[PDB]
RNA sequence: GCCCCUAACCCGGCCAUAGGCGCCGGUGCUACACCCGGUCUCAUCAGAACCCGGAAGUUAAGGCCGGCGCCGCGCUCGGGAGUACUGGGCUCCGCGAGGGCCCGGGAAACCGGCGUGCUGGGAGGGGGC
RNA sequence: AGUACUGAUCGGGGCCCCGGUCAAACUCCGAACCUGCCAGCGCCGUAGAAGGGGGGAGGCGGGGGCGGUGGGGUAAGCCUCCGCUCCGAGACGGGAACAACCGAGACCGGGGUUAAGGCCCCCAAGUGCGGGCUUAGUGU
RNA sequence: CCCCUGAAAAGAUAUCGGGGGUGCCCAAAGCUCGGCUCAGGCGGGUCAGAAAUCCGCCGUAGAGUGUAAGGGCAAAAGCCGGGCUGACUGGGCCCUUGAACGCAAGGGGCCCAGGCGGGAAACCGGGGCCUAGAGAACGCUCGUGCCCCCACCAGUGGGGGCCGGGCAUGACAGAAAAGUUACCCUAGGAAUAACCGGCUCGUCGCGGGUGAGAGUCCCCAUCGACCCCGCGGUUUGGUACCCAGACGUCGUCUCUUCCCAUCCUGGCGGUGCAGCAGCCGCCAAGGGUGGGGCUGCCCGCCCAUUAAAGGGGAACGUGAGAUGGGU
């Protein structure tokens, strides 16, 4: 059968947490103010999964292009074509690598 | 599902909430002097096969439960659909 | 039966999940030790004989059942229970289809030919490495002539090529 | 504790002192928190900034602080969380901080409590912090009346009971039915304080 | 005010090197506690708890610190092992499934060794400005 | 790789401990490898990168080799996916013929040198050189 | 449509691939605040018990979380209690369906304004912890607006319009729809079957290894359980490469040739070979292998003989040679 496309259909593996990550998670993720210009990472926390960014940015790299009450707009790329994800902090990383 | 016979619901005219008697959605009764039912006799008059299509494979089983909420202050009427699913018994 | 030829070849992933596999066969293996299996008598038996595959490939249900009646007949005329422990160290955990047009199996089994070809289930093999041991043998250094002969008689009975290599444990 | 597949809580968790669901929804907000804190002794108020590192404490005194002003009174009762909520919010104001957001951690928010005492206090030093209407105490409770009618009713009744349950009061040389006076002089004492302090 | 140094207390970060079991100690002016009561705020079947008011008693317990053994856990440590596996090339072997050579990467289990919380801010205390 | 979660599975010893066999729909660990951003190298680019607009399409039957034990199947010059390359739409040398195997990319004419592969004759180039094995015309 | 696997550690990914589910259900199974901790085990306790309520110890989730599968969850996302209806009104942006790369409906996320609920506050609430339960045009109906229009002007009744909800197409990017043809006709197709041919050999025929067991004893004179390795292309099947402007479809007759895995004839050996006979193996294809009864047959069975009355290939040899019983 053709494949079913869900809004999580391939994501086992990439939901699936280790034994020793159980639980909540640290909160230091939400304390980090980004500002307009800042590059992140689009990582994503399976225990908040319903504001949770799609499968297919995990591991990305976006530039902040603002802020929208408490997500950030992140200008990131899938192959060619520019995608603006709106996500809270929860799911993001700062680049340390510029 | 059991749905309560009154809400307090926000009420657009009124610009706050006050409470809302609720009823089954009902149909009204097609009106002959409706354009499309003059268009309809039109086409029907004369010779010819029947001049419509009329759907004879049905596949839904149930219908979206549509409901009236009536403000008791003003009478505004909110028509709202709670989904595909069996009647809702008004409680 | 098909031929073992059939069978022999490692051609896919294993199919061993049993909650998932309808029908899986049961394995008709009665048991896997033979001869004196406690340890504290085991304690005597000083040489280790072991029959170790050749070749990668499946060795079916029926083809180690027959190697292990061979060689445990043999070693009970000519050794004794008493003085033997034998070991058949591999199970048939992958389970083996057929696509066949057969009687009540299904109604996607009565259409003929290449469609719906996902088989039934029509057996068990173990699926074996080059330098897997299949059969290990504990016993005295006197009978080893006759443990010699009974892992020829055992792999007389199997598909793949192996070969006896004998030790001290 | 007993195999790799057991998560140990966080620390402060298995310590017992950090709801970290209550933390994240106070996180959330982005402002300064009025941690407040009680122990058998003391009062504690701090003004706190979270960083993803460790939060940074702009302010942080506990009840000792009122002796410096000559406080007689208990360490911590409700005119002791009064005073020591309005030194704080004098220093917060200070430093620069105009808003906060109250965090009373495991403590129970029941209305009148010293933790809404010591809101209050911070509220009248200058520094806004959300409350609702209903669970600050009472002006009397605030002014330590209670505590004033409780020896008063002791002396009459049981005045051996009276000594003995208000014996550090009297060694300090303020009977408790003398609280509420005590209390006025002390409050005048810090505001004008920090009032001048402020203007200079 | 401000700088430096520093226990137990408060707010944290990473979230077992931090956990679990057992044994042996230290700590008590202050701080943290156990503790003493229920008039008031507040609370329940129950002042146990929560909440309030205290300070007679005690470091017995908690907390914090030091030592030992075990379990678990961690490590860019030695072995396992350049092994398993693998990116590229081949008129190289094998009847064949497969294997081999060259260039480039390179584990895991397990065994032994070591380690068994680290750290940011504040209060308090000490020394200067 | 492991058998620790979910399952199977053979023995020993006292529900636990020890050894042993497995997992497409198991996972503490975990490569090669692929992939995002930044900086550099390399190369392309002002004889014009990115980006955009307009006209006209063909085509929307593919195939071969190799690799994913790819998944299925007894297997198939079999069915259905993934990647590089070649045929289709590509001359030419070798392979005894032979679209896709090896070499190699052809404007025309000539000279030379090499690639694959070959050098007893057919057939250009060796009845070339050292050691060893085969007696079956095995084999070439 | 949705989940896991296939899927090869970015993305994408198919088969009449494997394991399952969906067309709902719930006024609480929705919102919020607070308290608590589950399965299970152990000790004590009137009726009371394996299991009721009670006191305590352990208990990493071994429970529960409406519903598939996967994932998530312990001062909670579970259980109980309090208060409620945000399953809200008007709008915007983004993600997915629909990868890079055009493209419905549906679904999810982030917000602004109005007005609320819970809460001390923070904060949350635009249904269900997350990934499924989903429907264009035309027509009709309902809600809404001091709303717009209806032909020279005004009025009355009536009609239409913009915005929003519903009534449905499940073949779910949406015709309203039963057979039969052997009486058949057309346009094409080796993109696609029937025969032969090709590929494959499961099946079929044949050969070998092994030796439990039988053979008075004795594995191997003669067999050969349980298994395993092969060969042929002699049946059947698989596939669909060639051939639809056409390769004449079974059997028989007639005639020639080839193979050997040999039925007799030549040679040899073993024997559980006394003789007569029989059985088994090897070389060997020069010759022979016939006449009848039964069925269209092939095959098969039978009759009387005989040294014996072998089996196969040749476009299932041979219909521009016949025959025409069968199909
Ligand atoms: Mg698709
Ligand atoms: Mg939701
Ligand atoms: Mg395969
Ligand atoms: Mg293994
Ligand atoms: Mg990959
Ligand atoms: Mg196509
Ligand atoms: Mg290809
Ligand atoms: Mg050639
Ligand atoms: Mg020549
Ligand atoms: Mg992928
Ligand atoms: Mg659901
Ligand atoms: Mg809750
Ligand atoms: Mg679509
Ligand atoms: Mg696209
Ligand atoms: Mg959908
Ligand atoms: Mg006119
Ligand atoms: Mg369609
Ligand atoms: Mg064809
Ligand atoms: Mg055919
Ligand atoms: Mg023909
Ligand atoms: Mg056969
Ligand atoms: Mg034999
Ligand atoms: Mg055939
Ligand atoms: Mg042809
Ligand atoms: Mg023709
Ligand atoms: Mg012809
Ligand atoms: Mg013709
Ligand atoms: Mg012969
Ligand atoms: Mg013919
Ligand atoms: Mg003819
Ligand atoms: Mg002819
Ligand atoms: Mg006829
Ligand atoms: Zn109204």
């Amino acid at each position: 059968v053709k494949r079913t496309h869900g809004y999580r259909y391939k994501s086992r593996k990439l939901l699936s947490k280790a034994p020793r990550e159980r639980g909540m998670s640290g909160l230091s993720r939400l304390l980090y103010e980004y500002k307009p210009g800042d590059k992140v990472v689009i990582d994503i926390d399976p225990t908040f999964i319903s504001t949770a960014p799609h499968r297919r940015y995990q591991g990305k790299v976006g530039v902040v292009i603002g802020t929208r009450g408490r997500a950030y707009v992140i200008e990131t790329y899938i192959g060619d074509k520019k995608k603006i994800i709106i996500t809270t902090p929860e799911h993001l990383r700062p680049h340390l690598g510029g | 599902m059991k749905f309560p016979k009154s809400v307090n619901m926000y009420c657009p005219r009124c610009n706050t909430y006050t409470q809302h008697s609720v009823s089954n959605y009902h149909g009204g009764q097609r009106r002959s002097l409706a354009e499309g039912q003059r268009r309809y006799e039109r086409k029907l008059k004369g010779y010819g096969s029947t001049p419509k299509p009329k759907q004879k494979r049905f596949a839904k089983v149930n219908k979206k439960v549509t409901l009236v909420f009536t403000c008791t202050k003003c009478g505004y009427k909110i028509v709202k659909s709670l989904g595909r699913m069996k009647k809702v018994e008004l409680v | 039966a098909r031929p073992a030829r059939c069978y022999r070849r490692i051609k896919g992933p294993p199919y061993t999940r049993e909650e998932y596999i309808h029908g899986a066969p049961m394995i008709q293996i009665p048991k896997f030790d033979m001869g004196t299996t406690s340890a504290a008598a085991r304690a005597a038996f000083t040489m280790v004989a072991k029959l170790v595959a050749e070749e990668r490939g499946q060795i079916r249900m029926q083809a180690l059942e027959a190697a292990r009646q061979i060689s445990s007949k043999y070693l009970t005329k000519y050794v004794g229970d008493a003085n033997y422990y034998l070991r058949l160290n591999v199970v048939p955990h992958h389970v083996l289809r057929e696509n066949r047009m057969l009687a009540m199996a299904g109604a996607d089994r009565l259409q003929e030919g290449m469609r719906l070809a996902f088989g039934s289930p029509a057996g068990r093999a173990a699926r074996v490495e080059p330098g897997q041991v299949i059969f290990y043998v504990e016993f005295k250094p006197e009978h080893l002539a006759h443990v010699k002969e009974a892992l020829r008689r055992a792999a007389s009975k199997l598909p793949i090529p192996t070969r006896i290599v004998v030790e001290p444990k | 504790a007993r195999g790799a597949r057991y998560k140990v809580p966080f620390r402060r968790r298995r310590e017992g002192v950090t709801n970290y669901r209550k933390r994240r929804k106070l996180l959330l907000s982005r402002k300064p928190r009025l941690v407040v804190r009680k122990t058998n002794k003391h009062l504690i108020a701090q003004i706190v900034i979270a960083r993803p590192h460790g939060d940074e404490t702009v302010v942080g005194l506990d009840t000792r602080v009122l002796s410096k002003f000559g406080w007689k009174g208990d360490e911590n009762n409700t005119s002791a969380a009064y005073l020591l909520g309005l030194i704080v919010g004098y220093k917060a104001r200070a430093k620069g901080i105009k808003e906060a957001i109250l965090d009373i951690g495991l403590h129970r928010p029941t209305p009148g409590a010293r933790v809404f005492a010591v809101m209050k206090g911070v509220i009248d030093a200058g520094v806004e912090v959300p409350h609702g209407e209903e669970v600050v105490p009472s002006e009397e409770r605030i002014r330590g009346e209670h505590v004033a009618e409780y020896a008063k009713r002791l002396k009459e009744e049981a005045p051996e009971a009276y000594k003995a349950r208000f014996s550090r009061y009297l060694q300090r040389g303020l009977p408790p039915e003398e609280l509420p006076s005590h209390f006025e002089e002390v409050k005048k004492k810090i505001v004008e304080y920090y009032e001048q302090k402020l203007a200079k």
